[PDB]
């Protein structure tokens, strides 16, 4: 058994194309998603293989739904490509109908709905891909952080980490962070988004990508000046951290 | 190479038989006629 | 055994095995608990957070149907996104068609006709799902000629009426306790706090508001959906009435 | 390596002294089975072991 | 469990003979070129005081078709076994000395016993029929307490692919479950949930209709 | 140079004395008797005649008689004679017969089989952590299952629960389980057998089970013991085609295999590892527990892990003098244990080559590309890009 | 020798005779071994996965290995015919 | 003779013509083929002192719960042996054979030990490679000495365990002598078969695969009724903890009937493998009871160990 | 009785079974496998021509052996058990042969199959005999051919009958790797390639130095003419080199295949020479087998 199709439910209860979706999910890249207080960051790993591939002509591992929706998926690379199509033209029909744009949880609904549509029926697959979707609502500014699974379950998340190690990223994560007290400023939101993806990349800063969206539709995308700056201050506050430790055990 | 080894250990009981034969050429005084009762086998007299 | 990955298809017992497969989805999610009572049914529902990051009243396991429909529901919310937008429509056409409320009993088999396809094709109802549901349903609600009733809605297509039923992990557990906790003279309050009293027992993790979510149908309040706040009230009078035990 | 590779040299010798041991031990045993009180039994099968009826 | 043994018993009291048994693990006894002298042994008796029968049981494992599985004692047995046949053959008419075989399956059977008119007449006993169903239950059930409630042709129906050692069993278990209950009188109702409790099927669980 | 003079001196000055004082008391030991324990000495070698068969005691009879089974064909009908007494006889047991006629002379061979001298290991491991190279956990769980009841009952006492019966080992190729198993093996100062799972397996009719059941039976009397059976993927349940001699045979040993192992009464304190290497042939009545009661999964290495492993190996090397471990550590990534250790061989090997009288970074990266050529997979970013 | 008289009449029998017939060609050696039938033994590849289509391969195996020599053999090496061409190659036997 | 050469052997020196008869184990010279003293009847005591055993202790009150099973299981072996009353009153003769089937880990071996204590009467622990010791054709002997002399009692239980060899299934592509691995099982089935109606000589049978069973052993009458086993409902579960939990230290108010909800439908052994491992959490944290805390943890470890054989992953792992 | 260990084969007298002599030479058809094949005369210098794969075998095989000091204090361990792989036809046999020459150890080569004795029957279990009559005899250089150029599948198996031919390769590794005393024991395994393998015969500890020995270069090739011409007669005008670029051949062995064919053109005339003619007409015999094999990847190809 019970694998051969999506139409067979199993006597353990699971749907393995759903469960095996999952797996895919490793074989992409790392995303992570930090919601501040007036900033959502979404940041993702870049891969590089050598340098003939370029980055200019080469497509990013984020990709805007809209003009206040952004997106960064993990996944197969080939499936997202149809996922994030089919969303956006969602997106512009509901200001076809209504004129108003996208609210965010209206969106990430549709998102998961298309994967739901695609797993409930047996004559395709769905989308192995799961992503996270960011954004601001319409007129509020109160900030929104969305996942979704292969599974067309969502839900929301303060911050989640998808991709490759994905777990390694979500405890040390899930300790720093508070729902208490979220970052106040976009540059510590965006800093702690950079250390998450420290640990998964190893060298590089050139494997980070940052982009925020804000309220009032703003998306910016940032310089690799900007992240290089970033992830240097974290490597000598992190230098002087090691001296601390040494001192202290000695101290005591 | 996935049949029976059955068959396999008694095939060489007749290669030593139809070897034998061989004896009576070219007086055609004494003869020799065989008569198979199954289609299973393949037997080597068939062959040569 | 061998008889059991098609879904047309049986079977030397004679039942569907794919229908009952989807009984043991319903046992996976977390547990659902309502109580009916003359006073109006209290849907209350365990949330799990995976990690308190995953935020709790952001996730919905409690859903408004209409202004006297509710649902809770447990098992895959991947099912549960179509199950739900089903009996959506149904209540709000009625209203369309007649102008009166639902019947619960109606807005039941309106969800179970839905749950009855399960070929790829066939006479009568044309089947066009895949597979059957993997979501059940309690269904609560008050019409005007038959009072308050609380429904189970099966995702193999019947329907029970319950005075009480629990459904998700803990269903066994609280069966078992609402067996010697159920009466005709229970009221809405000692409602509240006897599905708490059921809750804490069958949640793996401690009773709080953040992993607790109640709810009522009341004919005056229609259906409102509470807050953390007054979900903590509720958990700190629990606690006081077991005290003094 | 000599500082220390003189000390090793010398374990080697320590292996076989040990063996030499294992040899030594078995040179003398002593042993018996069965009991001390069984002693008369023995004198009785002498009488029958010999004999032919068995 | 078509009844094979009980047919070849009866057969013997009928033409009141010399009946002799013999079964394949039997009949092998110590070093197995000790085996040879005991079939001749058994075949010498038999012709003398005639009529006979001479009815060897489960032949598989000193009649196989396969010459691979080792043996060479137990090879003799068959031989010894082939004079026998060939003396039928002997008589022309073969009257006085009779001979019945049975098998569990004739795929693992000696293909040389049965090639030409060495051995004669080859009967296959099918599965009990609907007819022979009906008759096989109520002899037993004769032996318990026996009640007309039963209505024996609406269980005959319903058990599909059963022989009639499964329904002996049934018949029992029947007996089982009513004793448990403890009526002192067996009911239809005991017998119908006798079938699915001798089937390794439960039939006692819930669904969602049950 | 002081630190191995310090064991040197008292480990030679002991075992050199311990020698000699055996050569001057090992004649001295036969002068004091000559008389008084010389007695049934005289009398067993009378009797015995020297030359002996073997039998097995069949049963015994009532009148100081017994019936015995010779290596030969024939039975013979004995007579029970000299010191040995017949409550320390029974039936199943070998004796000893002697060449004349026939007697029970006594056991002396007590049920030897040539299959004791392969079970039972004289060889000693290493081995302790400290030179396992993490897996912090995993050296956790297998020290408190196997190692410890034995050492600490204490804990097991005040709980009041039976200790651990076995455990089950496996993972990846080449992980180094095997390090475990045999540090466990030292630590314990415990009998330990094993065996290979592949010695069990013959062809010839009813052996197989037997040599099985004979690693119990050696153990049980000699408790506690470990037991360590190695590669049971030789002895799951697997297909075995047609026309094979090994088909019943399979089938035969793991079934004895089962029920020797659960007991009826159990050992009661022999612990068994088992390690294995395919989980999709295995048997399902072996991995269901009172059998195994822990069931460990070993992953390869990773940063944390290869640190430790490659941490052990270079101080064993000498002058690692530009040598930075961690930059080596962190290019590298999913591989074994078996790959750092052939890694740190290779280099070795390289900076011999270079004719150079220590190790460089230079000799540790050139071996390392070529450690990563061997354990490779590319469909992830194949599939994905 | 033939390759119909080269069959397993038991697992892991198909090895042991091609051993006795190249040790019998140099224990009489000079003599020329024939087999008539390499045509069903020797075979490009498969997609199998049972020890029956083993037992074809371990001829070919030890094939290999015997006609090479050790001993530097007087015999006159492996004459070997097939009605075939495309089973038996040279990337089999190859190339001398 | 042992050596199986055949003589007329002469007289001896006190022996009767009314002693020596067929059947009877005689003394003769090695040499020289003269009785002279007669030797003892019989000569399985041998294999059958090591095959029967005394009484285990184990209470058919674990045997985990109290299931419709276990009831009808000691209805076929017991109360027939204890009382014959009802059998013939209700004019049923009891039902010879049982099987012992479910997968393995549901605790058929829990019921051999504990019909063994109850019975009062001979218990015979065999297994089934244990009446294979072929010597060619000797093991065949074993079978039918072991059956013989439990038809000497009357009021008796032979236990297989685990047959699968000698009690196997037939080929027709054997090899080595699996005619004689035949001959061993078909031996076993038509001593059974030949003594019916035996009254009182039952048959117990523990399988791990019926399928792995002869279809002519299979055939009723040998083996007239079967009990199914299966993974205990959640009330057994929640029964057989509490036996085990017992016996070690624990809390005063702690919840079994939460960690049975937790735990999904597994093999009643490894229901037993909670208990243990929950105490080995508490054994490592020096406490000297055992929370509800550390029960979760022990399930959680099995389950997840289990899973990753089986069937992997949950979609309760964001949800 | 100390004189005498358990498991010594010891001789005896008469039919008192009295010890007679002690026998230190033990009989088995593990020996008798290896004396037909005896100690080999390939030298190092027939397979000159790569001295590479020469020089690769020498420092993980033979140095540990003679000299112990170095990877015992520079190094850690005796370098592991190699595995030779390449092309078809390249001189994988032909390098194991060379080896036992020159390292003048005990060998125990052992053939294609181990299957091959059924004279104490087939080993299912007396494969771990190997081991204890190598140990006693040491150093224990040992070679084993499981070329293992057919099937494509039978990596996935676990197993039918795969299985007793398995369980005699597993329990080799398990002897290998041991518990834990060693006595040098290494490893040379010649194979076809290491995509297709016998499963878990590599992994990775065992046997994880590799060696590859390539498809010879124009360069290599030059040298593997003029040693085969030295035996034979030279070629006249000394075109031995150039007809080494006019084709490359595709193997050690293909370059041995032109020498054979050229100085047969000389039989049949029956001259006491050979020109570079020959040589030229020599190359084309060799060509005619990549030919043969493949064609239809040319005509009717996608
Ligand atoms: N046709 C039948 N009529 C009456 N009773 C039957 C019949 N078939 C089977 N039985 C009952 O089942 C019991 C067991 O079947 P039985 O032993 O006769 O099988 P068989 O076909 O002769 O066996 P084998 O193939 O093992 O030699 C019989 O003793 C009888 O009580
Ligand atoms: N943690 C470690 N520390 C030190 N050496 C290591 C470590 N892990 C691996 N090794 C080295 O690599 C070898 C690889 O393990 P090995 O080949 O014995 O396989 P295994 O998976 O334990 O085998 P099997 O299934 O046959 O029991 C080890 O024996 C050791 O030499
Ligand atoms: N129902 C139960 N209640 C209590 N403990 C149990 C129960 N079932 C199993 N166990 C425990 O699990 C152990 C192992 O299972 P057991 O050996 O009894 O199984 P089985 O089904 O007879 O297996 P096999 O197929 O290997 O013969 C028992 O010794 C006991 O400790
Ligand atoms: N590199 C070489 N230098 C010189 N002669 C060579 C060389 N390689 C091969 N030869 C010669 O060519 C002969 C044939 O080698 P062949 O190609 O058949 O070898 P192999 O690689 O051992 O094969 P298999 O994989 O079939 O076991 C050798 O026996 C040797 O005489
Ligand atoms: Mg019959
Ligand atoms: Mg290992
Ligand atoms: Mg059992
Ligand atoms: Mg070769």
């Amino acid at each position: 058994g019970y694998d051969r199709a999506l139409s067979i439910f199993s006597p353990d209860g699971h749907i393995f194309q759903v469960e095996y979706a999952l797996e895919a999910v490793k074989r992409g890249t790392c995303a992570v998603g930090v919601k501040g207080k007036n900033c959502v960051v979404l940041g993702c790993e870049r891969r590089s293989t050598l340098k003939l591939q370029d980055t200019r002509i080469t497509p990013s591992k984020v990709s805007k739904i809209d003009s206040h929706v952004v997106l960064s998926f993990s996944g197969l690379n080939a499936d997202s490509r149809i996922l994030i199509e089919k969303a956006r033209v969602e997106a512009q029909s509901h200001r076809l109908t209504l004129e108003d744009p996208v609210t965010v949880e209206y969106l990430t609904r549709y998102v998961a709905g298309v994967q739901q549509r695609y797993t409930q029926s047996g004559g395709v697959r769905p989308f192995g891909v799961s992503t996270l979707i960011a954004g601001f609502d319409p007129r509020d500014d109160e900030p929104k952080l969305y996942q979704t699974e292969p599974s067309g379950i969502y839900s929301s998340w303060s911050a989640q980490t998808i991709g490759r190690n994905s777990k390694t990223v979500r405890e040390f994560l899930e300790k720093n962070y508070d729902r208490k007290e979220p970052p106040a400023t976009v540059e510590e939101c965006v800093k702690l988004t950079v250390r998450s993806l420290l640990e998964v990349v190893q060298t590089g800063a050139k494997n980070i990508e940052i982009t925020v969206v804000k309220p009032d539709s703003d998306i910016v995308a940032l310089s690799s000046e900007e992240i290089n700056q970033y992830v240097t201050q974290i490597e000598q506050e992190k230098q002087e951290q090691q001296e601390q430790d040494k001192k202290k055990k000695s101290n005591h | 190479s996935e049949g029976t080894s059955a068959d396999r250990e008694i095939q060489r009981t007749l290669m030593e038989l139809l070897t034998q034969m061989d004896g009576f050429d070219n007086l055609g005084q004494t003869k020799i006629i065989m008569a198979t009762n199954r289609p299973d086998t393949l037997d080597p007299a068939l062959l040569r | 055994s061998e008889y059991d990955r098609g879904v047309s298809t049986f079977s030397p017992e004679g039942r569907l095995f794919q229908v009952e497969y989807s009984l043991e989805a319903i046992k996976l999610g977390s547990t659902a608990i309502g109580i009916a009572t003359k006073e109006g049914v209290v849907l209350g529902v365990e949330k799990r957070a995976t990690s308190p990051l995953l935020e709790s009243d952001s996730i919905e396991k409690i859903v408004e149907i209409d202004r006297h429909i509710g649902c809770a529901m447990s098992g895959l919310t991947a099912d549960a996104r179509s199950m739900i937008e089903h009996a959506r429509t149904a209540a709000v056409t009625h209203n369309l068609y007649y102008d009166e409320d639902i019947n619960v009993e109606s807005l039941t088999q309106s969800v179970c006709d839905l749950a009855l396809r399960f070929g790829e094709g066939a006479s009568g109802e044309e089947r066009l799902m895949s597979r059957p549901f993997g979501v059940a349903l309690l269904i609560a609600g008050h019409d005007a000629d038959d009072g308050y009733q609380l429904f189970h809605a099966e995702p193999s297509g019947t329907f029970y009426r319950y005075n009480a039923k629990a459904i998700g992990s803990g269903s066994e557990g609280a069966q078992a306790e609402l067996l010697n906790e159920w009466h005709s003279s229970l009221t809405l309050k000692e409602a509240e706090l006897l599905v708490l009293k059921i809750l804490k027992q069958v949640m793996e993790e401690k009773l709080d508001e953040n992993n607790a979510q109640l709810s009522c149908i009341t004919k005056q309040d229609g259906f409102k959906i509470y807050d953390n706040e007054k979900t903590a009230e509720l958990i700190k009078e629990l606690k006081e009435k077991e005290a003094a035990e | 390596a000599a500082p220390y590779a003189a000390k090793l040299k010398q374990t080697e010798n320590d292996l076989k002294d040990i063996e030499a041991r294992i040899k030594e031990k078995a040179g003398v045993k002593e042993s018996d089975t069965g009991l001390a009180p069984s002693h008369l039994w023995d004198i009785m099968g002498d009488r029958q072991r010999l004999g032919e009826e068995h | 469990g078509t009844g094979k043994t009980l047919l070849a018993r009866a057969c013997a009291a009928q033409t009141n003979a010399t009946f002799l048994k013999l079964a394949a693990p039997q009949l092998v006894q110590m070093y197995i070129g000790e085996g040879a002298k005991l079939v001749r042994d058994a075949f010498a008796l038999a012709k003398e005081k005639a009529p006979t029968i001479i009815f060897i049981d489960e032949l598989d494992a000193i009649g196989t078709k396969r010459f691979d599985s080792e043996k060479s004692g137990d090879r003799e047995v068959q031989r010894t076994m082939l004079e026998l046949l060939n003396q039928l053959d002997g008589f022309s008419s073969d009257d006085r000395v009779k001979v019945l075989a049975a098998t569990n399956r004739v795929d693992v059977l000696d293909p040389a016993l049965l090639r030409s008119g060495r051995l004669d007449r080859k009967i296959e006993f099918p599965l009990p029929s609907e007819d022979s169903r009906a008759q096989i239950l109520q002899i037993h059930s004769r032996k318990m307490t026996t009640d007309d409630d039963i209505n024996w042709q609406e269980l005959a129906r319903s058990t599909d692919e059963f022989n009639g050692a499964q329904l002996k069993a049934v018949t029992v278990e029947a007996g089982m479950i009513a004793l448990r209950n403890g009526q002192s009188s067996v009911k239809h109702e005991d017998f119908v949930e006798g079938i699915s409790e001798v089937q390794a099927r439960k039939s006692k669980s819930v669904s969602f209709y049950a | 140079t002081r630190c191995k003079l310090k064991l040197l001196r008292m480990e030679r000055i002991k075992d050199h004395l311990l020698l000699e004082e055996e050569f001057v008391s090992n004649s001295e030991i036969l002068k004091p008797f000559e008389k008084k324990q010389e007695e049934e000495k005289k009398q067993l070698e009378e009797i015995r005649g020297n030359p002996l068969s073997i039998g097995t005691l069949e049963e015994i009879i009532d009148d100081d008689h017994a019936i015995v089974t010779s290596p030969t064909m024939p039975d013979y009908y004995v007579s029970i004679l000299s010191f040995v007494d017949k409550e320390l006889l029974e039936p199943g047991c070998s004796v000893l017969l002697h060449h004349k006629t026939m007697s029970i002379v006594g056991v002396l061979q007590d049920d030897a089989d040539p299959m004791v001298s392969v079970m039972k290991m004289d060889k000693s491991p290493t081995e302790s952590y400290s030179d396992i190279g993490g897996l912090e956990s995993q050296i956790q769980e297998i020290k408190e299952s196997v190692e410890l009841p034995l050492t600490h009952p204490e804990l097991y006492e005040e709980m009041g629960i039976k200790p651990p019966k076995g455990v089950i080992l496996y993972g990846a190729p080449g992980t180094g389980k095997t390090l475990l198993a045999k540090a466990v093996a030292n630590q314990t100062s415990a009998t330990f057998l094993r065996i290979v799972g592949s010695e069990l397996i013959q062809k010839y009719l009813g052996d197989g089970p037997r040599l099985c059941r004979q690693i119990f039976k050696v153990a049980g009397e000699n408790a506690p013991s470990i037991v360590f059976i190695d590669e049971i993927d030789a002895i799951g349940t697997k297909r075995y085609d047609s026309n094979s001699g090994g088909e019943r045979e399979i089938q035969r040993t793991m079934l004895e295999l089962l029920n020797q192992l659960d007991g009826f009464d159990d050992r009661g304190d022999v612990k068994v590892i088992m390690a294995t290497n395919k989980i999709e042939t295995l048997d399902p009545a072996l991995i269901r527990p009172g059998r195994i009661d822990r069931k460990i999964l070993f992953e390869n290495p990773d940063l944390s892990t290869k640190k430790k492993i490659l941490g052990i190996h270079t101080s064993k090397m000498n002058l690692s003098e530009d040598v930075n471990l961690e930059t080596l550590v962190t290019t590298k990534d999913d591989l074994s244990g078996a790959d750092i250790q052939a890694m740190c061989t290779e280099a070795g090997l390289l900076a011999l080559r270079e004719r150079r009288m220590q190790v460089t970074a230079e000799d540790f990266k050139q071996a390392k590309e070529r450690v990563m050529k061997n354990k490779v997979e590319e469909n992830l970013e194949g599939l994905y890009l | 020798v033939n390759g119909s008289e080269f069959v397993h009449k038991y697992l892991g029998e198909g090895p042991r005779m091609v051993r006795d017939v190249f040790r019998l060609a140099r224990e009489n050696a000079p003599s020329i071994i024939f087999i008539d039938e390499v045509d069903s033994i020797a075979t490009k590849r498969f997609d199998a996965q049972t020890g029956s289509d083993r037992e074809v391969q371990r001829i070919l195996i030890e094939l290999l290995t015997q006609m090479d020599g050790f001993d530097q053999s007087t015999n006159v090496k492996v004459i070997m015919a097939t009605n075939r061409a495309d089973t038996l190659d040279p990337a089999l036997l190859r190339p001398g | 003779l042992k050596q199986i050469a055949k003589f007329v052997v002469g007289l001896g020196e006190r022996v009767s013509p009314t002693d020596i008869e067929e059947g009877m184990r005689v003394g003769v010279d090695r040499s020289k083929y003269n009785i002279e003293l007669p030797l003892p009847p019989r000569i399985d005591p041998s294999v059958t002192m090591m095959t029967v055993e005394e009484k285990p202790d184990v209470t058919y009150s674990d045997v985990g719960g109290c299931k419709d099973q276990i009831e009808k299981l000691r209805e076929v072996v017991e109360l027939p042996l204890l009382s014959p009353e009802r059998f013939a009153t209700l004019g049923i003769d009891p039902p010879k054979g049982i099987l012992l089937y479910g997968p393995p880990g549901t605790g058929k071996t829990l019921c051999a030990r504990a019909v063994a204590n109850r019975t009062d009467a001979t218990f015979i622990r065999v297994i089934g490679s244990e009446l294979v010791q072929k010597y060619v054709g000797e093991g065949a002997r074993m079978v039918r000495e072991l059956f013989e002399m439990a038809r000497t009692k009357k009021a008796c239980i032979i236990f297989f365990d685990e047959i699968d060899a000698v009690g196997g299934a037939r080929f027709d592509d054997g090899a080595g002598g699996d005619n004689e691995v035949q001959r061993t099982m078909l031996e076993l089935i038509t001593q059974l078969d030949g003594f019916d109606p035996r009254g009182n000589i039952k048959v117990m049978f523990a399988t791990n695969r019926p399928n792995t069973l002869d279809p002519a052993l299979l055939r009723p009458g040998r083996i007239d009724r079967k009990v199914e086993f299966s993974l205990p409902d959640l009330e057994g579960r929640a029964n057989i903890f509490r036996i085990h939990s017992k016996s070690m230290s624990v809390e005063r108010g702690i919840r079994w009937e939460l960690i049975s909800r937790l735990c999904p439908n597994s093999t009643g052994a490894e229901l037993r493998s909670v208990c243990t491992e929950a105490g080995m959490f508490a054994i490592r944290a020096r406490r000297k009871v055992a929370t509800e805390k550390d029960f979760l943890k022990a399930v959680d470890k099995v389950i997840s160990g289990y899973k990753k054989f089986s069937s992997t992953s949950r979609y309760m792992q964001y949800n | 009785v100390k004189d005498l260990k358990a498991s010594q084969r010891v001789c005896l007298r008469s039919d008192s079974y009295m010890l007679h002599k002690v026998l230190e030479n033990k009989a088995d058809p593990l020996v008798s496998l290896m004396m037909v094949e005896k100690v080999p005369d390939s030298t190092y210098d027939m397979v000159g021509g790569l001295t590479k794969q020469i020089k690769e075998i020498k420092e993980v095989i033979e140095l540990p052996v003679k000299h112990p000091e170095l990877f015992e204090s520079l190094g850690i361990a005796q370098p592991k058990g190699v595995i030779l792989y390449g092309p078809p036809g390249t001189g994988k046999t032909l390098l194991a042969r060379a080896v036992a020459h020159h390292t003048d150890c005990k060998f125990i080569r052992v053939s294609g199959a181990e299957l091959v004795q059924k004279y104490i029957g087939e080993g299912s279990r007396m494969v771990r005999e190997l081991f204890v009559m190598a140990r006693e005899h040491a150093p224990s250089i040992i070679f084993m051919d499981e070329i293992d150029s057919i099937g494509s599948t039978r990596v996935e198996g676990s197993g039918g009958g795969d299985s007793e031919v398995q369980r005699t390769m597993l329990e080799l590794l398990n002897q290998l790797d041991g518990f834990e005393t060693s006595k040098n024991i290494k490893i040379i395994m010649a194979t076809n390639r290491l995509d297709i393998l016998d499963p878990a015969l590599l992994r990775p500890g065992r046997i994880d130095r590799k060696i590859e020995f390539p498809p010879p270069s124009v360069a290599a090739r030059a040298e593997i003419l003029r040693i085969h011409s030295r035996k034979m007669n030279l070629t006249r005008g000394i075109n031995l080199r150039k007809v080494a670029e006019k084709m490359n051949g595709c193997s050690g062995a293909d370059v041995k295949g032109v020498c054979t064919e050229a100085g047969m053109y000389a039989l049949r005339e029956r001259r006491i020479h050979v020109t570079q003619e020959d040589f030229e007409l020599a190359v084309g015999k060799v060509m005619n087998k990549n030919q043969e094999t493949a064609i239809s990847v040319a005509k009717l190809f996608k």
